[PDB]
């Protein structure tokens, strides 16, 4: 029911794309997919219908070629919590923890990177021994992944000078093709594979420093002592399925006694006069 | 030359290879038919006695003669303020005893005038006889590649050279790699396209490998040494 | 073969005997057994002559309950176990009570009614979950070897009769409750003019109304899934399955 949804939720703005709100009040669909996430205060303009912002590039992409709606509602700050979890798999493989931020704070991704399975931010310590200038730390990488690519070469008089890849940082590197970490853009219904990891602060087992994870920021979402959360509704098919409306023609009207009224009760037609009479012979199925 | 292609017999008559002891070692370029411009690191003390030097022109594949059909170098003039440690002022001049009359596929390149107003990311071309991928042999055929000029301020970063480029030297190539010259590409004509005429503005002096990341090529800037070349020509006659 | 999908092929027997059982004490309508109340109508003190689908006085029953321990059988999913839903059936089932740590658990078999038991058709399933009847009629994906395991005194197998990665289109879904400590349960199923009806009763002679659904087709077949368990043997507590 549309009336019950907008009443129990403090709706602030509701707009639909490629769909009219007139046909929503009474129809039949196949399925409804709902996506919910918080709204950053500074990035509040990146949720428009078409924008190359930080949210639509690394957090969530909004499809345009499908009939969908946008719901902007607020939630009270009492008895509420925000879950900040990293959906990346290879990042937590090398010992990733949490952002460790204060309450009422959300984490958004602006620089996302995608790597393959054969990837290890760790160098072979047997090779780094012959290095004197810009010697990176090294440790034992688990099996199945190649070590960090580093080369030893002399320029004019420096015998021990080792050069590696992903310098200075994967966010802004001079040779993106040499570094295995490559920038990626999230698609329709896809998360970010992972964030950039500073190889200079990585590596016992290869354990990157918590400050080496770059390519993310945070911002508060408090507005009028309330938190802003976005909701997106996508309809799959129309004039079919079983997910129909309720307030189309039956809005739970009141019983009007005294005058004769048409009957559509449980599949029966006719007219008659109503009269309230106290009875107790009815059961829970009659 | 790495990542390039074989140079067709077009119009590139500004590459002269110097042969000593019947084997190619270093190349050079010509600006006037009385001198040869090349690097100075191959003109060290063990490489004295310029009488044992020959020059070939208009020869793409390095097999057309044997101890003959060449131009004997009369005298070689090098830069007096040359340092063997930092490799600064690495420009040498070789004078031929032959007139070298102009003919087909024989056309020198004019010197760059002061105030060229070169673009930062200017396009350039390289050519020479060197290895193919890494630590290879001398290429039998002539190959060429395309390079770009990078800024000296970006070339002096602590991760690429750590401030080891003098103001008389410039950097060029690609920071991503796969385009660089290996050992054996001494001298080399670094020309560019401007005003429908090529200008020799670079000269390969030294390098750190080829096709390696964060290790671009080093080319000598002949802009400062423009007055030094004119002084040697006037003092000759 | 019930469905058209592969559930499992682990230790499947070839054939067996599997003779049906016929019982005594035929129906007696002299007290109310075999009849059912009206759909949603209340009839006061009077005599009504109703023309409906009722069983014949003096008819025998057939035991279709199947119990397995380790191995299944191919003939279990073949006639005459796969009867025809001509006009309707009347079932008299009992709740198998199991006592574990002074706790009462009652489970019985599952009835499945349909037409061809395929994705492009509808299928009605009524399975009990510790006193909760889940009557759903969706377009499930039935496999060639449907079965169901017991919750209390679980077997060494897993319940797997349908596999679907997404929720299919369903026309009816609602749960019902009944007395767990009951002794016998009765059900009525029949169709007329393209609509389907269902009835259930835990205590008493007549039967109560459940729902009425419109399908537009004509169902022809029905089958009763076997209940694989371990506490329905002779060495365990003496109790059998009857349907
Ligand atoms: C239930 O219905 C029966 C059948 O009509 C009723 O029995 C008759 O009721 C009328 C009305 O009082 C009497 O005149 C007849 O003598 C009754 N006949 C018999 C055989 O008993 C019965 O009274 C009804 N019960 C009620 C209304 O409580
Ligand atoms: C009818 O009852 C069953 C059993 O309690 C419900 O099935 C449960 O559904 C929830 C929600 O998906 C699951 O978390 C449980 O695991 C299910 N239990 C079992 C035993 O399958 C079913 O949802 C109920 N139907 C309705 C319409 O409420
Ligand atoms: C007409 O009859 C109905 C039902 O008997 C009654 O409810 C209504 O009050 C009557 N109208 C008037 C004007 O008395
Ligand atoms: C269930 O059956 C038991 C035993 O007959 C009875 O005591 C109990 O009242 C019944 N419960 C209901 C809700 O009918």
């Amino acid at each position: 029911n549309l009336s019950t949804l907008l009443r129990l939720v403090h709706v602030d703005s509701f707009s639909c794309n490629n769909l009219d709100k007139s046909k929503i009040f009474g129809s039949c669909f196949n399925s409804i997919t709902v996506d919910k996430f918080a709204i950053p205060n500074r990035r509040r303009d990146d949720l428009q219908l078409g924008s190359s912002g930080f949210l639509q590039s690394s957090n969530y992409k909004i499809d345009i070629s499908s009939s969908s709606c946008q719901l902007y509602y607020s939630l009270p700050l009492v008895n509420v919590t925000i879950n900040n979890f990293n959906p990346s798999s290879w990042n937590r493989r090398y010992g990733f923890g949490s952002f460790n931020l204060s309450s009422y704070d959300v984490v958004y991704s602006d620089h996302c990177f995608s790597v393959n399975s054969d990837f290890c931010p760790c160098a072979d310590p047997s090779v780094v021994n012959s290095c004197a200038k810009s010697k990176p730390p090294s440790a034992i990488c688990p099996a199945g992944t190649k070590y960090r690519h580093c080369d030893l070469d002399t320029t004019l008089y420096v015998k021990n000078w080792c050069r590696c890849s992903c310098l200075p940082d994967p966010i802004s590197t001079y040779s993106p093709n040499t570094c295995p970490q490559k920038k990626v853009v999230v698609g329709i219904g896809e998360h970010c594979p992972g964030l950039g990891i500073n190889e200079e602060k990585c590596g016992s087992s290869c354990f990157c420093s918590p400050d080496a994870f770059l390519g993310w920021s945070f911002d508060s979402c408090i507005s009028n002592n309330r938190c802003n959360i976005f909701s997106n509704f996508i309809f799959n098919g129309i004039n079919s399925g079983t997910t129909c409306s309720n307030d189309l023609l039956y809005s739970n009207t009141e019983i009007s006694t005294g005058v004769c009224v048409n009957y559509d009760l449980y599949g029966i037609t006719g007219q008659g006069i109503f009269k309230e009479v106290s009875a107790a012979y009815y059961n829970n199925w009659q | 030359i790495v990542g390039g292609e074989s140079a067709l017999p077009g119009a590139w008559p500004w590459q002269v290879s110097l042969h000593v002891q019947n084997v190619h070692v270093c190349g050079g370029s010509i600006i006037t038919p009385e001198w040869i411009v090349t690097a100075a690191h191959c003109v060290e003390k063990p490489l004295n006695n310029p009488w044992h030097w020959t020059a070939f022109a208009g020869i793409l594949r390095q097999s057309f003669m044997f101890y003959g059909a060449g131009y004997q170098v009369e005298k070689v003039i090098s830069h007096p303020n040359y340092d063997s440690k930092t490799k600064n002022n690495d420009i040498a001049l070789m004078k031929l005893q032959k007139p070298l009359t102009f003919n087909d596929l024989v056309k020198p390149v004019c010197l760059p005038n002061p105030g060229m107003m070169l673009q930062p990311e200017q396009l350039c071309w390289i050519s020479g006889w060197g290895a193919t991928e890494e630590k290879g042999k001398t290429s039998e055929v002539l190959n060429a590649a395309k390079v770009l000029l990078i800024e000296t301020q970006r070339c002096n970063s602590r991760y690429v050279y750590d401030n080891l480029i003098t103001p008389a030297m410039i950097c060029a190539g690609f920071l991503q790699g796969n385009v660089d010259s290996c050992q054996g590409d001494s001298g080399g004509p670094l020309v560019t396209s401007k005003n429908n005429i090529w200008w020799l503005i670079g000269d390969t002096s030294w390098g750190s490998g080829c096709a390696k990341a964060y290790r671009p090529g080093v080319y000598g800037n002949v802009m400062v040494f423009t007055d030094w070349i004119y002084r040697q020509m006037r003092a000759d006659g | 073969v019930i469905g058209d999908f592969n559930c499992t092929n682990s230790f499947i027997n070839d054939y067996n005997k599997t003779i049906p059982r016929i019982s005594e004490d035929v129906v007696d309508v002299s007290l109310g057994l075999g009849t059912y109340y009206v759909l949603n109508r209340v009839y006061l003190n009077t005599t009504l002559l109703f023309t409906g689908y009722f069983p014949k006085s003096g008819a025998n029953f057939r035991d279709l309950a199947l119990k397995g321990s380790i191995y299944l059988s191919t003939l279990w999913y073949k006639p005459p176990f796969l009867s025809d839903f001509n006009n309707g059936i009347f079932s008299k089932v009992k709740n198998t009570k199991l006592y574990v740590n002074n706790t009462l658990y009652s489970e019985f078999s599952t009835i499945v009614i349909g037409s061809v038991f395929v994705n492009t058709s509808y299928t009605i399933v009524v399975q009990p979950h510790n006193g909760i009847l889940e009557i759903t009629a969706c377009q499930y994906t039935m496999c060639e070897y449907p079965h169901t395991v017991c919750k209390s005194k679980g077997s060494i197998r897993n319940e797997s009769w349908h596999i679907d990665s997404s929720e299919p289109l369903c026309l009816f879904k609602k749960n019902f409750t009944y007395n767990v400590s009951a002794d016998w349960l009765y059900f009525h199923f029949y169709q007329e003019r393209g609509v389907f009806y269902a009835y259930y009763a835990d205590v008493g002679m007549p039967t109560t109304f459940l729902f009425s659904l419109y399908l537009g087709t004509i169902l022809s077949h029905y089958y009763v899934m076997p209940l694989t368990c371990n506490a329905i043997s002779s060495n365990t507590d003496n109790e059998t399955l009857e349907y």
